[PDB]
């Protein structure tokens, strides 16, 4: 057994080995390369990507995701990770080094897979590709801190149409213009009995096949094995025979006569793409470019990469109910399946037949296609998705037309997925319209209405509504004869010509304006991240990045799924029986507290109890009873869904959302805020009244790095590894749940890949069953949380719902509001936002005795809520915006009018709006989206305007040392901060060179701990860099003041002469020093957003276009951390305000949005065409720290600007529906299947003409 | 792999950027370019798979010759022999000029003799081997060292790989035993592993054989003395005449021998008339390095003995010989009487005379020897002192080494003490070159007592800042005080540091007396 890894030989004893070990796990720790990260396991967010390169007789270099593919299938290739392309003392790749010197890594657990997906594609392509290439490529890289903008910079810079500025010392790449694959003989026996076979012929195939099926073994033929992604491998299967190996299930053939192509059942979905855009020029085949196009929406890079054409239609054999997008094609083309049932005996049959037919000792040999000339035949095909790419269809769809001599249909194929399992073909439209001109006379308006009528989608959640699935199908064949009606030069009606086009998104690209002072350098520079390199060479150590250690195991959560109920008896002997699995830990291994929190409790954070275990009433699926510890990650995660728990009892309602509480309406609202105006009295006159709902939904952090803790035993005590941004509460917790000392229970925390709030408190749960285990099983333990187990047992950003009256003059103006509002706090009342929500609910307007305002917390039957990004404050700012929205749309007056009829006299926005409304041309750009939805139905433009008054303030105290080697003069400092993206040590860096004199590369930043970090308050509220920045020149101030007597009695000529004098005087060249509350002034933070889409009114799908930023950064410490904080924070919030969505079963109460494939954050396609960026010059704070503001968090409350901009183009829908003038309520999120739900929209209204 | 000279990035050099005149005068090579200096000197490290493969494979290198020294000269003995104890030879050096050029007494005497003390090399045997293990970390390195000078592995690793202090974190917890051999002599290994570990950008665990250690590494300074002695009948000096010779190996570096001079007197009275010449001779072997009181062991000894020469040419009893030598109203002369009536020396002095007079084969001893040791101060060393909010737990991390000596346990009490909570309470962790950046050597017998002044005056910041706080809540217990200073954000951190001059220098008086039986047949 042989792999090799960045041109090392590892020989692989298999035997040894897991037959199903993943390239992920052998890479991570058998290679003992970390770099590799993981996250979902399942090929939806690309932190595990690499590069195989194998044997035309050329070499080939792809990306793979390495938690999908198998190690068995890898033998004989080349793997490549970031390690492998440059470190820091060889020199970095130019791709490493373009991503961080131009801002494209922020956490940084996301960069080793970007630059190994660029180095895949840039191989691939002879080191030739397009910026339009380049940005496409992304789909499967999701990074949840840079809003992808620098990324998108620094990867389309390699592109040979590149029209990026690149800075001058970034290095060229090499030339990339263009190992064999090992296939031992015979099988190989695993302890399990399990066998793997590499068979090179179909001979050797069917002998291994036939074998597996005489000894009643369960097969698999292993190609990319990416179904694991969408529907879990079955641990029965024993026979692994790997495929990928076999010419003879590869390649092509084009018939004589070019009349038909014969594909190898076992193409990758990127052959079949490359080998369309081969044929796309032969006559006959052209469609071939829109069976590349549909390709092109499946998955993802690595995935196509990895993933054949065999394997996905086995998923819809296996799986009826999955809507395969290559099924919906190829049975659109009426493909042939050439299934092979020995080396001589073969059938071709219709995709039906082979679906319909057992493939027990079965292959797909090959996939038959016919020519369909250009004329004659029309193909098109739709995946309607909720975000840009990477993720499954709500309908899928693929049309094939005949047309006669005379322009009527010979024939047609009408076939759907996502309607209802046994749905393909919509029939009754075929027979209707056979033998006629489909633009005849009242054809169409017949055609639908009864497809309408036929359309019958079933309702298994988390699928969206039927209706919209419906709407959707009807509207994709409407979409469908109007583009072919353009084509073929059929009239059209004016406004109906764009309905048969999809939405223009041409490349990307980003304008960034600030201002640098060279005389506060380094201070106010633009610079790279302290980290940056580190963070995209994979030599960036994480908390799970730990070595292996000696007798370690894995840790997973047994959970509990009956709401109300008691857990009566655990049965762990299905799980035991496993070998590897070690044990079952619950409460009743608890030494101290069965409590998740500090040993003293305040009334914010922990009023209320929280058990580590649960021992009583079970307070929401997917509450943790205990943990199984087993030999490895994938073990202990089968082995704790073996556990059987007997419930006793069960509350016979099950309230888990917000919306399920407040329609039974009691002992889970309370009333935290009570107006002193108990009925609103409005004496003011008013011309315009109405009354409104907001409706924001929870949203999942999505940090890339997972919950993460490893706990080693260590001298009689502790050392624990966590991803924390609280490192103090860690060890508060896991003191008290075991009984020990803190001074026992050391933390050290170097740097999480992203919290957001996540792991301000949620990382404990975790932490501290990881630690209980480490203690009672005397080993090291790792937990490293799946993202189902996160999502599914962990709390998320709080949902918000807001009911309002309003009374304004016609000019907007407000007489008056009452509003009510509820916050989820899921089961807990913990860590409540409303007073954040409160803080911001007035924004810039003034009131007078006129604004009523109720606030109540809500606990329904899910995990306990959390803080994420600014909570609260989005909220305050969302709900105050929407009513000026709401103000607007009832007095017909301008959005920006009713908010200058409303703001604060003498106030910084005041100078800053109009200004903002001149530079982005607001007026003329608003009459021009107005002026295009009266020329046009099925596209329309919006506009949306967002402003914003954000509070800051400070809290806790951190501690900060710094430490002068007088060796060199070069600086370490370790403080009670956490780097998790921010660039707080960036800052640092500036920061204490700017105050000592030297320069910044002379000054590093070690992991924070409870030594120096002892005590130190939570990093959170956008100010742990302004307040760690005050503790460091502190520090570096004391070392001054030790410094200038020296400089006065010896006049050094350089720091170096400086540092050992001092030394040769014992000066003490350590000082550590904080910064507590009161140290800095707190202060606000003007925004204003403008956003810009275009809505295809028939699918619900829109493009964000142009955005606008202007946030005062005061004088910002770094302009490139602050754009970074900027695009990020705002690019969160467009996913909330988007297509980001949390579904809970309304019987179980489950989060059923509970990975990747289930919950869609903004991917590289989905954000702004155009964000350009403004930090407000001349603008510096009195307040603070040297002049400049936080933009952590402030840019995520302008984000509901893109909610604003999808409202007009909804109402422009509505208005040409005939739907009367009236308010639809604002949600978090504004997905494609609300905007259609709500556009008044109904098939009646598909007209030609 | 096989890594030499050619593979160093900076320079060939064991040591800081910045030299001194004590323990840095003269260059010494990592791995050796030119002439062979001595048998052992590393010219390279072979890298395997286990700690067995590396020895074995070390042994198979076949190493070419060319040329040859005329003759080596590998002892103090040797040296002196061949070149003879007079210098006018590169081998010698006179760092010790009497300043008187020839004895004169101006006081009568009875006796004069002439002798030697010949004391050879001593290996520190600490029960740990010089140990490094180094691995490659963020571009930079983790150094797991067993020194007593995080400071000088530190400088040396990053001068010799041309790095970043600041990017090489050297962490030591404790060492199995140092005595003074992992003062500088750990840097060998410490620099080849972090070069290997550099280079291959893989884990270097550099664990040096028994053998490699005693073949490659230097050892306690060897001493020749030749001394005359003029006494009055009572053992009463007239004067001394000493000429000595400390064995440095190969390079001059870490003299013991102003030690040597400063206890030449012990507690006696002169009077311009101890005529004193100090040596320091290179011999073609492992450069000496400090061992458990270098210079005082030899100055002690080269003093008593001269004591115990004229006791037996006088025949004076030893006890009575250091009487008529006593410096006046010295806390030795308080000491010595009490001492000698407790032991029964007299009487166990005379049983051991009767006891040999009847028995030919069997013999007895009694030995008595008397000491002033001379303590001084040198050097910066920092602690770090914290108080968790959580339950009033309290960490320490210092500059000083945990070696055996109870560095860590006098630590504790200290802290203990100043802040009024149990011993039981306060944990002291790893020693690193962030809480224990800059710091000197731990050795001179001053590193316990050093670190407890550090970490007391830490405590007494912590106190000061607890003091408003104790005063406003009148609290209960310590955990309530704490948690009070943290409601109120009151930083339970502070970094602190003893150097010279904080503490007052003194001597240290000591008495030892020793009965042997001697096997006269056998030894
Ligand atoms: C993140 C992600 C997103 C995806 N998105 C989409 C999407 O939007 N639309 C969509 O349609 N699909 C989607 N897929 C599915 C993807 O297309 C398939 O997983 C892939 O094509 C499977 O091929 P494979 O080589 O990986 O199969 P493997 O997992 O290796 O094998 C799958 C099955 O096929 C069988 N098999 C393999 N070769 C043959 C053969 N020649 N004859 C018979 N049986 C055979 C095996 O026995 C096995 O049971 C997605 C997958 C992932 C991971
Ligand atoms: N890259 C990155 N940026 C981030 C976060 C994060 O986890 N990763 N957290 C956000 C949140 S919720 C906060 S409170 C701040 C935390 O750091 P700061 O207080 O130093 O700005 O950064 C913000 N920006
Ligand atoms: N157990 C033990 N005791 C020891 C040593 C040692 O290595 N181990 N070294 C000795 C030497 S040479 C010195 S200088 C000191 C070092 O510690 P101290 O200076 O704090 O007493 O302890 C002495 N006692
Ligand atoms: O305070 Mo930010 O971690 S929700
Ligand atoms: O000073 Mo002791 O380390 S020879
Ligand atoms: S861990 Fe592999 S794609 Fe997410
Ligand atoms: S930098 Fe991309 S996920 Fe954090």
């Amino acid at each position: 057994g042989r792999i090799t890894i960045n041109g090392t030989s590892h020989e692989v004893n298999l035997s040894a080995l897991p037959a199903d070990i993943s390239l992920n796990t052998f890479i991570r720790e058998y290679a003992g390369l970390t770099g590799t990260k993981f996250m979902c396991q399942e090929g939806g967010c690309g932190v595990c990507v690499c590069t195989l390169t194998g044997i035309t007789g050329e070499l080939r270099t792809w990306a793979v995701n390495s938690c999908l593919t198998l190690l068995n299938t890898c033998l004989g290739l080349e793997v490549t990770t970031s390690e492998g392309l440059g470190n820091k003392r060889v020199g970095y790749h130019a791709i490493q080094q373009r991503l961080a010197k131009m801002n494209g890594t922020q956490c940084g657990y996301c960069s080793p897979g970007i630059v190994m997906n660029m180095y895949g594609l840039l191989k691939s392509k002879g080191g030739k590709v397009t910026m339009e290439e380049v940005e496409n490529s992304f789909g499967g890289n999701i990074c949840r801190c840079t809003g992808y903008r620098p990324i998108l910079d620094a990867m389309k810079s390699f592109a040979v149409d590149s029209n990026i500025q690149v800075p001058a010392e970034c290095i060229d790449i090499e030339d990339l213009s263009t190992c064999k694959k090992q296939q031992p003989k015979g099988s190989q026996l695993y302890p399990d009995g399990s066998r793997w076979s590499w068979p090179v012929s179909l001979g050797d195939l069917f002998a291994a096949l036939q074998g597996a099926v005489k000894e009643k073994l369960p097969y698999m033929l292993v190609a990319g094995n990416t179904a694991h992604g969408v529907y879990r491998r079955s641990p029965d299967i024993k026979a692994f025979i790997d495929v990928s190996g076999l010419a003879e299930l590869k390649g092509h053939k084009l018939s004589a006569d070019n009349s038909s192509l014969t594909l190898g059942g076992n193409l990758s979905l990127s052959e079949t793409m490359e080998l369309c855009r081969q044929l796309e020029n032969t006559k006959g085949f052209e469609y071939l470019s829109q069976v590349w196009q549909h390709l092109d929406w499946i998955a993802n890079v690595p995935v196509r990469n990895a993933g054949t054409l065999a394997g996905n239609l086995s998923i819809k054999h296996a799986h009826p109910e999955f809507p395969s997008d290559v099924f919906i094609v190829l049975e659109a083309l009426d493909a042939q399946v050439i299934v092979q049932e020995a080396v001589d005996k073969q059938q071709t049959v219709s995709l039906a037949s082979y679906l319909g037919s057992s493939m027990e000792g079965k292959i797909i040999r090959g996939l038959v296609l016919r020519a369909y000339p250009k004329e004659r035949f029309a193909f098109d095909s739709y995946k309607i998705m909720p975000r840009a790419q990477n993720a499954h269809a709500y309908v899928n769809a693929a049309f094939l037309v005949e047309f006669t001599a005379d322009a009527k249909v010979k024939s047609a194929r009408i076939c759907f997925g996502g309607i209802h399992p046994e749905f393909v073909h919509a029939t009754a439209i075929e027979n209707l319209i056979r033998d006629k001109n489909p633009f005849e006379n009242g054809l169409v308006e017949k055609a639908f209405g009864q497809l309408s009528t036929l359309l019958q989608p079933d309702a298994v959640l988390p699928d969206a509504s039927p209706v919209y699935r419906r709407k959707l199908a009807c509207g994709l064949f409407y979409k469908f004869l109007l583009k072919i009606a353009a084509q073929r030069k059929q009239g059209l009606g004016s406004r109906f010509v764009t309905g048969g086009s999809l939405l223009k998104r041409p490349v990307s690209s980003g304008q960034q304006s600030f201002e640098t002072f060279q005389e506060h350098y380094p201070v106010t520079k633009a610079t790279e991240k302290h980290e940056g390199l580190i963070q995209c060479s994979g030599e960036a150590t994480y908390s799970n990045d730990l070595p292996t250690q000696h007798n370690q195991l894995w840790a997973a959560f047994v959970i509990a799924k009956k709401v109300g109920a008691k857990v009566t008896k655990v049965d762990t002997q299905p799980a035991l029986d496993l070998p590897g699995v070690v044990a079952y830990l619950d409460a009743k291994d608890i030494p101290g507290p069965n409590y998740v929190g500090p040993k003293i409790r305040d009334q914010f954070f922990f009023p209320k109890d929280e058990e580590l275990f649960a021992t009583g009433e079970i307070k929401f699926y997917g509450q943790p009873v205990g943990i199984i510890l087993a030999n490895s990650n994938s073990l202990a995660n089968r082995a704790a869904e073996l556990v059987k728990l007997t419930y006793e009892g069960g509350a016979e309602e099950i309230l888990p959302s917000l919306k399920a509480v407040l329609d039974k309406v009691n002992k889970r609202l309370e009333q935290p805020i009570k107006s002193t105006i108990d009925v609103l009295q409005l004496e003011e006159p008013f011309d315009v009244s109405s009354s409104g709902q907001l409706d924001m939904g929870l949203q999942y952090h999505y940090y890339m790095e997972p919950q993460t803790t490893v706990v080693l035993p260590f001298e009689g005590g502790l050392q624990v590894y966590a991803a924390t941004q609280w490192m103090d509460l860690t060890q508060d917790t896991i003191a008290n749940v075991l009984n020990l000392k803190s001074n026992d229970v050391q933390v050290k925390t170097r740097r999480i890949g992203g919290g957001y709030g996540g792991k301000a408190t949620r990382c404990n749960l975790a932490a501290a069953a990881a630690a209980l285990a480490a203690h009672k099983l005397n080993r090291p333990i790792r937990f490293v949380q799946s993202l189902e187990s996160i999502m599914t047992s962990l709390g998320k950003r709080w949902a918000f719902h807001c009911d309002y009256d309003f009374f304004v003059q016609k000019s907007g103006k407000i007489s008056g509001i009452v509003s009510r509002f509820y916050e989820d706090a899921g089961y807990l009342a913990n860590e409540s936002p409303i007073g954040h929500t409160v803080l911001l609910s007035k924004n810039c307007y003034e009131f007078s005795d006129n604004y009523k305002l109720d606030g109540y917390l809500v606990c329904t039957d899910s995990p306990s809520n959390t803080p994420c990004r600014a909570p609260g404050s989005v909220e305050g700012i969302a709900m105050m915006e929407n009513i000026i929205e709401h103000i607007a749309f009832e007095t017909g007056v301008d959005p920006a009018d009713v908010r200058f009829a409303n703001l604060l006299p003498a106030h910084k926005m005041g100078d800053m709006m109009p200004r903002f409304l001149e530079s982005t041309k607001y007026r003329e750009r608003k009459a021009e989206a107005i002026a295009h939805n009266k020329e046009n139905r099925w596209h329309k433009r919006g506009l949306g305007l967002c402003i914003m008054e954000y509070q800051i303030g400070y809290f806790g105290q951190y501690p900060a040392t710094v430490a002068i080697y007088h060796s060199d003069g070069t600086v370490v400092v370790s403080h009670g901060g956490i780097e998790m993206g921010q660039g707080m040590n960036t800052k640092i860096s500036q920061v204490a060179a700017h105050t000592l004199g030297i320069p910044m590369e002379q000054v590093r930043i070690e992991a924070s701990d409870t030594i120096n970090g002892a005590n130190s308050m939570v990093t959170g509220g956008a100010v742990g860099s302004e307040t760690l920045c005050f503790a460091v020149r502190k520090a570096c101030e004391t070392l001054n003041e030790r410094l200038k007597p020296v400089r006065e009695e010896v006049k050094p000529e350089n720091w170096q002469d400086l540092i050992q004098e001092a030394y040769n005087r014992k000066i003490n060249l350590i000082a550590s020093d904080q910064c507590k509350q009161g140290d800095m002034d707190p202060y606000s933070v003007c925004g204003l957003c403008l956003t810009e889409v275009e809505l295809d009114v028939l699918t619900g799908n829109y493009i964000v276009g142009r955005v606008d930023i202007l946030e005062d950064t005061g004088e910002s410490l770094n302009p490139n951390v602050d754009i970074g904080q900027i695009e990020g924070a705002f690019m969160m919030g467009l996913g909330y305000w988007t297509s980001e969505q949390v579904i809970a079963d309304p019987k179980t109460g489950e989060c059923l949005t509970n990975r990747t494939w289930t919950y869609k954050p903004p991917g590289a396609k989905d954000i702004p065409t155009d964000l350009r960026i403004e930090l407000l010059p001349k603008s510096p704070n009195k307040a603070g720290f040297m002049r400049s503001k936080a933009t952590g968090e402030p840019a995520i409350c302008l984000s509901i600007a893109v909610a604003f901009a999808l409202q007009q183009a909804l109402q422009s829908a509505r208005d040409d529906a005939g739907v009367p003038k009236s308010w639809v309520t604002l949600t978090a999120p504004m997905t494609p299947e609300h905007l259609v739900l709500h556009s008044g929209t109904e098939p009646s209204q598909f007209k030609l003409n | 792999a096989y890594l030499d000279a050619k593979d160093i990035p900076g320079p060939n050099y064991v040591g800081p950027k910045i030299r001194d005149q004590f323990f840095f005068p003269k260059d010494e090579e990592l791995f050796a370019t030119g002439e062979i200096k001595f048998y052992g000197q590393p010219v390279g490290i072979i890298l395997a798979n286990s700690n067995s493969l590396a020895n074995r494979a070390a042994e198979l290198v076949k190493l070419t010759y060319e040329g040859g020294a005329e003759e080596i000269l590998p002892s103090l003995k040797a040296v002196l022999d061949k070149v003879g104890s007079e210098a006018g030879n590169k081998r010698l050096e006179q760092p010790i000029k009497s300043t008187i050029d020839v004895l004169q007494l101006e006081e009568p005497f009875d006796v004069s003799s002439s002798g030697q003390l010949d004391m050879g090399l001593q290996y520190h045997y600490y029960m740990e081997p010089q140990t490094t293990v180094v691995l490659p970390f963020e571009g930079g390195l983790q150094v797991y060292a067993a020194t007593q000078w995080m400071d000088l592995t530190q400088d040396t690793i990053a001068n010799v790989l041309n790095l970043k202090s600041n990017d090489v974190q050297v962490k030591t917890r404790r060492i199995g035993g140092g005595y003074g051999g992992k003062a500088t002599r750990c840097n060998l290994a410490a620099a080849a592993a972090a070069l290997a570990a550099h280079k291959l950008n893989r884990p270097i665990r550099f664990v040096q054989s028994l053998e490699s250690i005693m073949t490659s590494l230097g050892k306690r300074w060897a001493f020749h003395c030749d001394y005359d002695f003029f006494v009055q009948k009572s053992g009463k000096i007239s004067g001394i005449v000493s000429r000595f010779y400390e064995d440095a190996g190969y390079l001059a570096n870490e003299s013991p021998i102003g030690h040597t001079v400063l206890l030449s007197k012990n507690c006696y009275e002169f009077s311009d008339n101890y005529k004193l010449d100090g040596y320091l001779v290179c011999t073609d072997s492992p450069s000496n390095t400090p061992c458990r009181a270098p210079g005082s062991v030899e100055g002690i000894a080269m003093m008593e003995n001269i004591i115990e020469h004229i006791a037996f040419e006088t025949g004076v009893d030893p006890a009575d010989v250091r009487f008529a030598n006593l410096l006046p109203a010295h806390k030795m002369g308080d000491m010595m009487p009490r001492f000698l009536e407790s032991t029964k020396y007299r009487e166990r002095k005379a049983e051991a005379i009767a006891h040999n007079k009847e028995n030919r084969w069997h013999k007895r001893g009694l030995g008595l020897c008397i000491m002033e040791y001379q303590i001084g101060y040198f050097g910066q060393y920092p602690a770090t002192v914290a108080i968790y909010h959580s339950d009033g737990t309290v960490v320490v991390s210092h500059g000083g080494i945990e070696m055996g000596q109870g560095m860590n346990t006098k630590i504790s009490q200290v802290a203990a003490h100043t802040l009024g909570i149990p011993m039981e309470q306060v944990r002291i962790e790893a020693s690193d070159t962030i809480n224990g950046a800059n710091s000197m050597v731990t050795g001179g017998a001053v590193g316990s007592e050093t670190l407890c002044f550090a970490v007391r005056k830490a405590c007494e910041t912590l106190n000061e800042r607890l003091k408003p706080v104790r005063e406003e809540v009148k609290p209960e217990n310590w955990q309530d005080l704490i948690q009070e200073a943290y409601n109120r954000k009151i930083n339970l951190i502070a970094s602190d540091q003893c150097k010279q001059g904080d503490m007052d220098p003194y001597s240290v008086c000591g008495l030892c007396l020793t009965e042997v039986e001697l096997d006269v047949l056998t030894g």
